[PDB]
């Protein structure tokens, strides 16, 4: 994931 | 890079107008917007401010300069952004979470598919879920943690219904907090255009996705302007003017332009460029902008027409065949 938005994954 | 150009689609009464107005209000409060004709710009600084509560969970650093939101939503405007794909770089598909997909939701899907415009879904009116207790302006991931568990359970049932429709349509989608690869699944972002809840994720996803994956389209090239006409109207003291979106280059006062009209290609010259007063005249506009263009001979311009600036009369003449060919593919 180059966007880094999968930092939200699990919320 | 220049600003991504963002269009808002979805069924009547699902909250398009409301959402665009909440975004603008949120941006005006952060600092706030830039005033363009038919469009509003949220600057990168403002997006970074609005996304501040997410800074520890996601990287919030922007290399785009901002996002340009087209202020008129829906399908007729989207049709007026088509070009030999679209001028739109990204779309928000608004779905009222209580109602689900309606007929204009599926029309918007077809248009998006045909023009290959990337998008996300804003699952709006989450404030209307029975039991919702608002935390205004908060990120979705913060406010949902404060709702009753039955509220999360209803929300997930409605999201699952959306995910089902989307899969049926050939398009994998998921709640944005259940995606690992944002190139492969369309993000569903729950929001409330009334309370502002979810607007921070909304803006962070748009900014994240556009700046990550669209850098080739968003490259600014210094050159004569390229644009599209969005509206044609009469303006007192200027005659027929056009409201346009400039997506590459620079448009200047006294530039020659070529535009499509009903009796063939129009070759004219910019007499004034108008922007909202903080109308005022400006000497030039750079991509991406919404601008109002006063020039002679625009009475018969076709909405949706390309507009191409030209350095000389001879390069203008050479553009007239392309413009007519474009206009034909758009009928
Ligand atoms: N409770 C609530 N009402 C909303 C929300 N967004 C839109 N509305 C209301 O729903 C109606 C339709 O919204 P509008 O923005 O006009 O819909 P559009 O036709 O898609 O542009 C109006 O009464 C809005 O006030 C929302 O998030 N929450």
């Amino acid at each position: 994931d180059l966007s880094g938005l999968s930092g939200m994954f699990g919320f | 890079l220049r600003q991504p150009i963002v269009v808002v689609l979805g069924h009547v009464d699902h909250g398009k107008t409301t959402l665009l107005d909440k975004i603008r209000r949120t941006a005006v409060a952060a600092k706030g917007i830039t005033q363009h004709i038919g469009a509003s710009i949220v600057p990168a600084d403002v997006i970074e401010k609005i996304a501040e509560p997410l800074k520890k969970v996601i990287p919030v650093k922007l290399v785009i300069p901002g996002l340009l939101f087209i202020d008129t939503p829906g399908h007729e405007l989207f049709s007026n952004l088509r070009r030999r794909g679209s001028v739109a770089d990204f779309a928000i598909l608004v779905v009222d979470i209580m109602e689900g997909f309606k007929p204009q939701t599926y029309e918007a899907l077809e248009l998006l598919k045909e023009r290959r415009v990337p998008f996300l879904i804003a699952a709006n009116k989450i404030d209307r879920i029975p039991g919702w207790k608002p935390n205004p302006d908060a990120p979705f991931i913060e406010t949902i943690r404060r709702q009753d568990p039955k509220v999360r359970e209803i929300l997930e049932q409605r999201v699952y219904e959306i995910v089902g429709k989307m899969y049926e349509a050939g398009l994998p989608a998921e709640l944005f907090t259940r995606i690992k690869d944002f190139r492969r699944k369309i993000a569903i972002v729950p929001v409330s255009a009334r309370t502002g809840e979810g607007i921070p994720e909304l803006l962070a996803v748009l900014a994240g996705l556009t700046q990550t994956y669209l850098k080739e389209r968003l490259r600014y090239a210094e050159g004569p302007a390229k644009g599209v006409v969005l509206e044609v109207k009469e303006m007192q003291g200027f005659g027929t003017v056009v409201d346009a979106v400039i997506y590459d280059g620079v448009l200047k006062k006294e530039d020659i332009i070529v535009v499509g009209g009903r009796e063939g290609p129009i070759v004219t010259r910019v007499r004034a460029l108008l922007m909202p007063a903080p109308f005022v005249q400006v000497d030039r506009v750079y991509a991406a902008a919404g601008v109002r263009i006063a020039a002679p001979g625009l009475d018969d311009v076709i909405a949706g027409s390309p507009i191409y600036a030209a350095e000389s009369e001879e390069e203008a003449r050479k553009l007239m065949e392309a413009v007519q060919r474009e206009i034909e593919e758009l009928r």
